[PDB]
């Protein structure tokens, strides 16, 4: 790149900091008489007269400011001069505003009218506001001065409900607190920290307003946060194309153009500057330098000159004294007392008013220990931050009400609270800086601040404030004061510190981004505008207008020091920079780079507690902290006394720090005020410093030194010894009681078994026993329970449940508490996983489920060690040894077939040309392994297990077993299983054109209906299927003679055996095995699946000999894949998702920037969310529509097929998305668009992996994991779907290479880092699924008795599992005893199960036989628990209302999604529907499915979500109600069966059983059916029998309306039932009754159902029952389908003797008011 | 109260770990030869002290294969306080579930300054123990001294004839010499440290090992319950609470 | 220091049978056998297996109509 120049910071550093001076000659004002007072010269300038006023410059009274914003203006008639003037701005605009007013003008007044606008922009009409719509920040210099603003701004907005909270301290993963607020008021560097962090975006994503109150303090040291601030303000404002409004209320000083560009303030329109004379109160200011340097004498003459400045007021007026000093605040105000009462006997009357008046006042208020009672009976008061109680509110009272006549004062008054004062003095202008290490001069915003307050606003006309000072260089006061110090930029020195902040952040990468950054920074400008100050020459400026030489060199020098300190990894050939992850906890915790590299050198992992503190001393940060020899007997005191010894360190600034840190948690106490202070200050660094040394050893895997630093940390925030009580972190104890407990050498640990009695005892106070009883079980403590069960011979599945053991108070605890997991070796010393663990409130007292793998070496340890420490609370931890004695670790893998190197087959190796015609225009040769693979599969007959990653091209082998299928049988038939129903789908459209086409052979689909399929089985060459449907066509397969004869069987993707779904596979595949067995005529099974590890157990499981065996290695694939995974230690997974946003748009430009591009990302919301941060990202750069690659004329015919607003616009410009909600014609417009090449980047849903039927160059997976609402928690991605996923990055056409990008947290790493590049592992789940198929087969009777079951468990994958890896299955041993008794305790286990829920009978412990519950379980594919359920909770007495509840507490729709917020949406649905549930769970997913049943009936429109989730429970409710139905009518009980029925037939038209029949009608209203209902029209049958024209006029009308309803009226049963009863006359008791009913549709339509609303497809059933009705006794039932025409008889045993009353009944499933109803008598003799 | 340098000194004890020597080709081939990890022994010495003995009962199990090898399988730490010359334990043999299956081998300790000769304190120790509980067998059982020297630390091992047995259990003086100590009493068995196999540690719960500093608290009558956890260091805060209490009293 | 004076003597450490496919019908061993591991008055027969063409108007009152 451009030539890099080293130029040295430090030449370039302004030394004096805040001190440094550019105004060089002062002008002084009118007035400026010097009065030398031969000890101390004095400058006097007078009050400035006011600006008088000019034409229309009235003061602008609240009736004429807007009435939204009138109210928080109460107390003020109208508003000032400079606030009237800024009222339009403030107001009217959204212009940038900087406000240069003089000290006390009101600027406050003018940042609550702009507030005032960004909320009067959200009135929300009817509603109040909308108060979370927007957010406003706050930056206040002093946070004194931030809760001032919090105060009066809650005070100012209460009217409009708005609260206002500071968040400014340690704050640390702050909580929601400030997503409640709305105004947050913080400092500079609090809010730097926290867009550090990281976690900034979730909260400035309303932030619209920000403040920078007192932005001229940009010349002190603190300036360059406030740079850095307004730089990545303005690069955000840029980059996501938002605007927010920047506000800086700045003092009256020389250069504030600059910051009027700097803060993107047009000059003409924002720029606001009004001089001194503007001033509300004008004020006679006087300097006082002392010449003398005689230190004893210094403060002698301070002293005199204050007294004799005070005196001269006397006691008609009001004096305000400030001082930087706690104690000296007493030491003034007795000073000044004693040299009145002795000098000249100046007696304190003077200052009291009128005498004795008011002094009973002070008396009265006089009975106070603060020392105020040594002067409140005088004038003299004191006011300091520090140790004052309630005082502080006392004495503010006191001086507010012209009371206290001198009042001396620190300068937190003048922040906090605001009593003005007639004449203010400030003494001495000295603070000690411990930073500095020194005295130091004061901030000049501070001493600007307490000088403004010179003068009451109502009460006074002139002021006077004089400042006491050195004469020696401390008069450049005047400039400040007298609008002459121009603000100079300070960046030069911490420039290194803020750039590696933005580079750590993501807004640069390159030294061209971070020169760009460097343009907005204040540096620039003043560069610009004033080059020689700085050292630029104006040769170089003129050379290079833009500096970018300048900046170049800047950028290369601070990249160098960051590359030092190994922050950055910056390559100087090419610019770019890299993050490490030392250089990210740098930038997250403030500490500067120097610390850093410290840090770096001296940890180890083997330091101890004092080598700990040894190294926590030498940091940079107390650099200038030395060791002062008066304060040295006091630490040499303290050296000696120490529990964590000094390593040397005899009188070094390391072992001042050290003792200090020590003493400080020791909570002791100190005499010395400068000792006290730099304690303070080493105490606020060493949160910080701790905690970012605890990270860094926690992330280098180091486990001792980790335990240490967090119980370092843990101790520093508490305060205590870890040796101490833990009841010492409750602060509401007694320090005695616990005192008490500590000297009783007692453990904490037995405490919990002792009761409040026996605790009393033992801390001899049994009063308190019951407080400590009940503070013991408030303590956080946690039980650990693990199961484990190795997944390979190098890694070990764990699952910790963590089970909470305390009582929870949200006053203690609070909202969440946060825990530490480690899992450690053998000896304790290296961490294997570590995983952040946050407990919340809401799901405390709930077991919680931890799933992670470790790693096991070839030495096997004794055991791990699991530890859960407490993040907050001391000697909180919990530790569980996981014992390796037991562990039989699994087989090791054989090695993967060899690929061996042959010429490809040429296409033409099919003999047959018309399969030659199939594949010679796809490619003239096959992938090396199709043609390895060729011979075997083709030629040969026997079973072939094909294992290949996904992109091979295993569906070719798959075909080539089909081709040698057709070739030997001209009708032979073949079977395809795939797990999913979209690849099923992909699958089928894939094959329909080879074979249906081009072969002329029948390919089929299998759907839901049993009738279907076998039709389709018997008509179909190749049978496409899924797991399940397959399965319930092959359960009777001793029946269906089709399953019994097929040729060929092909299972794809059999490695999805391990996962969900797994076991009906598994089940499918072995009974395929026993049929083939059992029919002696084989039947072929050619299975394909993903490179598996264990291929030896499928293959013996499948019949496939080793020959026939290819197991290939994942390395194997034609185009090879280059896999990058990148890990985020972020816990939040909003957080986590908004940091990887970025990342995304980087990894495209940087790996495939001209190819397609597929994003996968957890939900649906997350698809549009990043496709539209890509665009904004994408734009923000110079690129902008670099995604298309058409032109937008060729994009409007497709854009216009298209409905989604949002999809179109990103499709606009170059990215388009997919997700469930988008219609089926959308997704496959976008697919069609990205397969052409128009649009290079699409972002999917991770639910879309399989669906897709596309292929891209690069592939990026975000964050691989999903929430869970079940179980309220976030579970990563099954494997399986990542290697699905991942199978998507190949071309191999036109791609020389595959390029993955893995975004996910740092923990999973590893795993991915294992599982990807390696054959994959399966396992075998069937053992937790079994009772579903152990009862299919029951009733099919195949397993006829005990052992017949123990036979079939053979068959299973599982139980060739079982021996190769026993201890993943729960099995001790592989011995054939072991294997026996396990099978054995399994069958008998299941069985028990089986027979408890009724479904089964066990006779003589052996023989198993079914009953009716498993039968209809195993009739209608039905979970037993479900039909279990079903039994138990009906009743003869059930109605609709119950069996909704009943229906939608079925097992089958447990696995209904439970999205994140849907909470509320369910809820506020809860009222709308008529039945409502009591005590309703929102986080389960039975209420959820019987809200979206109750809508669904109700004809609700709800959110695209819900409708999905509405389809997916109507897909099983039709069959659930068929079970209910045959459950209902298999005990007798009459009604329940007919409303069962009846919920049916109303499901399938979405009604209630009040609604009118017309509701059924397409294009009907409730005006619709109000019209008909006032005609009489009642049924759909009248409007059949009405008139055309007739019905007609009834109606509006349209040629599709009148047609859709005449179709529809086509469809409607019109079927006639006649009914006859075999031998009426003679009927004996008991004997049977054959009741013969015949019915025929006149009508004879064919078709399905015309069901508009529900999804899927039906065809009418109907129910031919006879009961009755007086006894609510269902007789029989008989189901049947009409097909135009049948003939049912239906038989029943005549009850007793006489004549009995019988009502034969006549119902539908699909319609309403269709069902008829017939009585009949029968008579018995 | 030179616990303070004491303690800085040994916070240095892992570099000794460094290089270790085992005395060797001094043993009769005759008998049994015992093998220690290395894990177990780097633990145990840095855990240690450079003035005061700390010692740990040894279980172990012979490898399947032959049963003329002893292995080490685990390391024991009871209460326990030591002076420089003797290590005071308390008489209950260490009892535990992971223990029924390892048979108990002797003990380990560590002394300050190597010496060529057995400790007649080492020999009534071991005799005592011997007579106090007949789990010990008199050959199977042995005494490992894992003397500190500069640099590094050396591992020796011995065991107890049955005339050094006779003797130790009815020696009741505990002076450098005592009444009737010869170097017939003792032998020198072979030992092997090897990174083969890993063994554990097993540690008081409810409590700690180490009890120097409260050693008013400890009494040899004391019952204690082990659990399967690495030990503290030698000067970890919970081994002196009274250092951290005294100073919050300042 | 002994080591030193006769290394020889003391040695430096760096210290860092079953059978698948069964059915009813099967012997010998391997064969898994179970061993106890001591630890509708309706009858429902299906189970087991076995535009505007303006209609004459219809008798109705047969139906339910409620």
């Amino acid at each position: 790149l451009a030539p890099r120049q080293v130029l040295d910071l430090e030449d370039l550093v302004f030394t004096q900091g805040s001190h440094f001076m550019a105004n060089k000659r002062c002008q002084l004002p009118d007035g400026s008489f010097r009065r030398q007072r031969k000890g101390y010269e004095e400058v006097h300038v007078p009050a400035l007269k006011p600006k008088p006023f000019g034409s229309e410059e009235q003061l602008l009274p609240v009736e004429k400011l807007p009435k939204y914003a009138q109210a928080g203006f109460e107390g003020f008639k109208t508003l000032n001069r400079i606030q009237s003037k800024l009222y339009r701005a403030a107001l009217e605009t959204d212009e940038n505003l900087l406000l240069c007013a003089p000290t006390g003008a009101g600027k406050t007044n003018v940042a609550l009218m702009c507030m005032l606008r960004e909320i009067g922009k959200h009135i929300n009409m009817d509603g109040t506001i909308n108060v979370d719509d927007f957010k406003i920040i706050y930056i206040a210099p002093m946070r004194s001065l931030v809760q001032e603003m919090v105060g009066s701004f809650g005070k100012r907005l209460a009217t409009y409900g708005i609260t206002v909270a500071e968040l400014t301290g340690d704050h640390q993963l702050c909580k929601e607190e400030i997503s409640a607020t709305q105004i947050i008021v913080c400092t500079p560097e609090k809010w730097d920290i926290i867009t550090r962090k990281g976690g900034e975006r979730t909260y400035t994503q309303l932030v619209r307003l920000i403040i920078l109150d007192e932005i001229h303090l940009l010349h002190d040291d603190r300036g360059p946060v406030l740079e850095a601030l307004v730089a990545r303000a303005i690069r955000n404002i840029e980059m996501t194309q938002e605007d927010v409004r920047l506000i800086g209320l700045s003092a009256t000083l020389p250069n504030y153009e600059d910051v009027a560009t700097f803060l993107r303030v047009d000059p003409a329109k924002g720029l606001f500057y009004f001089d001194n004379s503007f001033r509300p109160v004008p004020l006679e200011q006087t300097y006082v330098g002392i010449t003398e340097k005689k230190a004893i004498k210094r403060f002698q003459i301070m002293n005199e000159i204050v007294y004799e400045k005070i005196m001269e007021h006397a006691g008609k007026n009001q004096v305000l004294v400030f001082v930087h000093s706690r104690k000296e605040t007493g030491k003034t105000a007795r000073a000044i007392r004693d040299m009145c009462l002795e000098k000249d006997t100046l007696g304190l009357f003077l200052r009291e008013g009128s005498a004795s008046t008011e002094v009973l006042r002070t008396e009265a208020e006089q009975c106070k220990n603060l020392e105020l009672k040594d002067l409140l009976p005088y004038g003299f008061a004191i006011h300091h931050a520090g140790m004052t109680r309630v005082d502080r509110t006392l004495v503010e009272d006191l001086f507010a009400d012209k009371h206290i006549q001198v009042l001396v004062s620190t300068a937190t008054l003048a922040w906090g609270v605001n009593l003005p004062a007639h004449t203010v003095i400030i003494k001495g202008t000295q603070v000690y800086s411990p930073e500095k290490g020194r005295w130091t001069e004061l901030g000049a915003l501070d001493i600007l601040q307490m000088l403004g307050r010179a003068g009451r606003p109502q009460y006074d006309t002139k002021g006077e404030g004089i400042l006491i000072t050195s004469h020696g260089e401390l008069q450049y006061y005047l400039s400040l004061l007298n609008q002459q110090l121009p603000i100079e930029s300070q960046m030069v020195s911490k420039l290194p510190d803020m750039l590696n902040a933005e580079i750590v952040l993501g807004n640069v990468q390159n030294a061209k981004d971070a020169v760009n950054w460097l343009g907005y920074a204040y540096l620039y400008i003043r560069m610009l505008r004033s080059p020689t100050l700085y050292g630029i020459s104006h040769d170089d400026l003129k050379g290079d207008p833009l500096l970018d030489q300048r900046r170049l060199d800047l950028v290369h020098t601070a990249a160098l020091m960051l590359d030092k300190n190994n922050l950055v990894k910056y390559d100087k050939k090419t610019g770019n920079f890299q993050v490490t992850e030392l250089g990210r906890i740098a930038s997250h915790y403030y500490i500067t780079n120097d610390t850093v590299q410290t840090y770096n050198q001296l940890l180890k992992p083997t330091l101890s507690e004092i080598e700990l503190f040894r190294v926590f001393s030498l940091s940079s940060e107390f650099k200038n902290i030395t060791v002062r020899e008066e304060e040295k007997l006091e630490l040499q005191k303290l050296l000696e006394r120490v529990p964590i010894p000094v390593k040397e360190s005899i009188e070094e600034p390391s072992a001042k720090i050290n003792v200090l840190l020590q003493a400080f948690i020791s909570q002791l106490k100190l005499e010395g005020f400068a000792l006290m202070a730099d304690m303070v200050y080493v105490t606020q660094s060493a949160g910080r410093l701790m905690r970012a040394i605890f990270e860094i050893v926690l992330n280098r895997g180091w486990a001792q030194l980790t335990d240490k630093t967090l119980n370092l940390c843990k101790m520093i925030d508490k305060r205590m010894w870890q040796s101490m009580c833990p009841l010492r972190q409750f602060r509401k104890l007694p320090e005695e009681v616990v005192k008490k407990i500590e000297k009783k050498n007692f453990p904490f640990e037995r405490l919990y078994d002792l009761n409040h009695n026996e605790i009393g005892e033992l801390i001899r106070m049994p009063k308190m026993g019951k407080t400590i009883h009940k503070y013991v079980h408030l303590f956080p403590k946690l039980e650990l329970s693990v199961h484990l069960q190795p997944i390979t011979r190098s890694t070990l599945k764990v699952e910790l449940t963590i089970t909470p053991d305390f009582q929870w108070d949200e006053k203690v605890h609070g909202s969440s508490e946060a825990f530490w997991i480690l899992v450690e070796d053998v000896d304790s010393e290296v961490i294997l996983h570590h995983e952040y663990f946050l407990l919340k409130a809401k799901y405390a007292q709930d077991e919680h489920l931890i799933t992670f793998f470790v790693p096991v070496f070839e030495p096997l340890p004794p055991q791990y060690f699991i530890r859960v420490v407490s993040d907050r609370w001391l000697s909180c931890e919990t530790q569980l040894p996981v014992s390796f004695r037991h562990l039989i670790l699994p087989e090791k893998y054989p090695p993967p077939t060899e690929l061996l190197d042959l010429q490809p087959l040429p296409v033409s190796a099919l003999r047959n040309s018309a399969f030659e015609s199939l594949y010679q225009d796809k490619f003239p040769f096959f992938n090396p392994i199709q043609t390895q693979v060729f011979n075997t599969v083709y030629n040969s007959d026997d079973n072939v297990f094909v294992g290949a990653p996904t992109g091979s091209g295993k569906t070719i082998c798959a075909e080539f077993a089909i081709l040698r299928m057709l070739l030997q049988s001209s009708e032979g038939r073949c079977v395809y299983i795939t797990p999913m129903e979209a690849l099923a789908e992909q699958v089928y459209m894939d094959w329909y054109e080879k074979f249906q086409d081009r072969l002329n052979k029948k390919v089929v689909l299998l759907t839901g209906e049993t009738s279907t399929d076998l039709k389709l089985l018997g008509k179909g060459n190749i049978i496409i299927s899924t797991p399940e449907k397959w399965d319930i066509l092959s359960r009777r397969w001793k029946q269906r003679k089709n399953v019994q004869n097929i040729n060929l069987f092909v299972v794809d993707e059999v490695h999805l055996i391990g996962g969900e779904n797994g076991p009906v596979l598994e089940v499918i595949c072995s009974r395929m095995r026993y049929i083939s067995s059992q029919i002696e005529r084989p039947i072929r099974i050619v299975a394909l699946s993903s490179s598996l590890s264990n291929a030896k157990d499928v293959a013996h499981w499948l019949g496939c000999s080793a020959t026939s065996t290819f197991n290939f290695h994942p390395n194997v694939r034609p185009v090879p894949l280059e896999l990058h995974i990148q890990g985020f230690n972020i816990s939040h997974t909003q957080t986590r998702l908004l940091s990887m946003a970025k990342p995304v748009y980087h990894a495209i430009t940087k790996h495939s920037p001209k190819k397609p591009v597929i994003v996968f990302v957890p939900s649906r919301k997350q698809t549009r969310l990043t496709a539209i941060d890509i665009l904004t990202t994408c734009a923000a750069d110079i690129q902008r529509q670099r995604f298309l690659h058409c032109t937008e004329k060729d994009l409007i015919p497709y854009l216009e097929k298209l409905s989604d607003s949002t999809l179109k616009e990103t499709l606009l410009n170059g990215v388009g998305y997919l997700h469930e909600g988008l219609s089926p014609m959308e997704r496959r417009l976008v697919e069609q668009l990205f397969s052409s090449g128009a649009i290079q980047v699409v972002v999917a849903s991770r639910s879309l992996c399989w669906g897709m039927n596309v292929a891209a160059h690069l592939v990026i997976i975000m964050d691989t994991q999903y929430y869970n609402g079940k179980i309220h928690a976030y579970v990563d991605y099954p494997i399986y779907d990542v290697l699905q996923m991942v199978g998507h990055a190949n071309r191999p056409l036109q791609d020389d290479e595959g390029r993955c990008v893995i975004m996910c947290q740092g923990s999973k790493k590893d795993f991915f880092k294992k599982f990807l590049y390696e054959p994959l592992p399966v396992e075998s789940h069937l053992d937790h699924c079994m009772h579903d198929h152990f009862n299919a087969e029951i009733v099919t009777k195949t397993i006829e008795n005990k052992q017949d079951a123990v036979d079939y468990l053979t068959w299973t994958f599982l139980y060739r599992r079982m021996t190769q890896n026993p201890n993943y299955y729960n099995l001790q041993g592989i011995s054939h005893r072991h294997l026996s008794d396990h099978l054995s305790e399994l069958v008998e286990q299941t069985l028990s199960d089986l027979e408890q829920s009724k479904c089964i009978s066990i006779e003589d412990e052996m023989d198993v036989a079914p009953l009716n519950l498993g039968m209809i379980a195993a009739y209608y594919y039905i979970n037993y628990t479900t039909i279990e359920l079903f039994s138990m909770s009906l009743n003869a007495k059930t109605k609709v209302r119950g069996l909704i509840e009943i229906i939608s507490n079925a097992a089958e729709y447990e696995n209904i999604p439970i999205r994140h917020h849907e909470d509320n949406l369910l809820r506020q649905l809860a009222q709308k529907v008529p039945h409502k549930l009591n005590n309703p769970k929102f986080n389960d997913p039975h209420v959820k499915t019987n809200l979206l049943l109750q809508a669904h009936l109700s004809r609700m429109q709800l959110s695209a979500e819900l409708q999905s989730d509405t389809e997916e429970i109507l897909s099983k409710a039709i069959r659930l109600i068929q079970a209910c139905v045959d459950v209902l009518s298999s005990n007798g009980w009459l009604s329940p069966a007919l409303a069962a029925m009846e919920l049916a037939q109303m499901v399938t038209q979405a009604m209630w059983s009040k609604d009118s029949y017309l509701k059924q009608l397409p294009h009907f209203t409730s005006e619709h059916i109000k019209r008909c209902t006032d005609k009489g029209v009642e049924s759909v049958f009248d409007i059949m029998e009405m008139e055309d024209e007739e019905r007609n006029a009834l109606l509006q009308l349209t040629d599709s309306q009148i047609a859709d309803v005449a179709r529809f009226c086509n469809r409607y049963p019109n079927i006639e039932l006649s009914y006859e009863v075999v031998d009426k006359d003679s009927i004996r008791s008991g004997g049977p009754v054959v009741v013969l009913v015949q019915l025929e549709r006149e009508e004879e339509v064919t078709g399905p159902v015309i069901a508009p609303l529900f999804p899927q497809k039906r065809e009418e059933g109907w129910w031919v029952v006879i009961g009755d009705a007086k006894s609510n006794s269902l007789i029989s039932i008989k189901r049947l389908t009409l097909q135009q025409k049948a003939k049912v008889k239906l038989d029943f045993v005549a009850p007793a003797t006489g004549a009995h009353n019988y009502t034969l009944y006549f119902m539908s499933d699909a319609y309403m008011g269709c069902d008829q109803e017939y009585k009949f008598s029968v008579d018995v003799k | 109260t030179e616990w303070r340098v004491r303690a800085i000194s040994a916070a240095n004890l892992h570099l000794r770990t460094n290089h270790i020597y085992v005395s060797s080709d001094d043993i009769k081939e005759t008998g049994y030869t015992y093998i220690l990890p290395k894990n177990v022994l780097k633990k145990f010495i840095c855990i240690s002290d450079l003035r005061a003995q700390i010692a740990g009962y040894l279980y172990g199990v012979s490898p399947p294969d032959n049963p003329q090898v002893k292995e080490i399988r685990c390391i024991v730490m009871v209460p326990q306080w030591g002076t420089h010359q003797t290590v005071h334990l308390p008489g209950q043999l260490p009892q535990h579930e992971y223990l029924k299956e390892m048979e108990p081998l002797g003990w380990i300790h560590t002394q300050p300054n190597e010496s060529p000769q057995l400790s007649p304190q080492d020999v009534t120790t071991h005799a005592k123990i011997m007579a106090d509980n007949p789990s010990w067998d008199g050959e199977k059982t042995i005494i490992i001294t894992c003397s500190f020297t500069p640099g590094s630390c050396t591992l020796t091992a011995y065991k107890l004839t049955p005339s050094g047995y006779e003797w130790g259990r009815q020696n009741t003086d505990k002076g450098n010499n005592p009444k009737g100590y010869l170097p017939s009493h003792y032998e020198r068995v072979q030992m092997l440290l090897s990174d083969r196999f890993l063994g554990f540690f097993m540690v008081p719960a409810q409590s700690s090992w180490n009890y120097n500093f409260m050693g008013v608290r400890h009494d040899p009558n004391m019952k204690y319950e082990l659990q399967l956890a690495n030990p503290k260091e030698f000067y970890h805060e919970v081994h002196r609470p009274s250092h951290f209490l005294n100073f919050a009293l300042l | 220091p002994d080591y030193v004076a006769h290394p020889e003597r003391w040695t430096k450490y760096s210290l860092e049978v079953s059978s698948f496919n069964q059915d009813p019908s099967s012997c010998g061993e391997g064969r898994v056998i179970f061993t106890k591991p001591v630890r509708g008055p309706v009858e429902l027969a299906h189970l087991a297996g076995p535009g505007f063409h303006g209609s004459r108007k219809r008798s109705r009152d047969h139906f339910r109509n409620k």
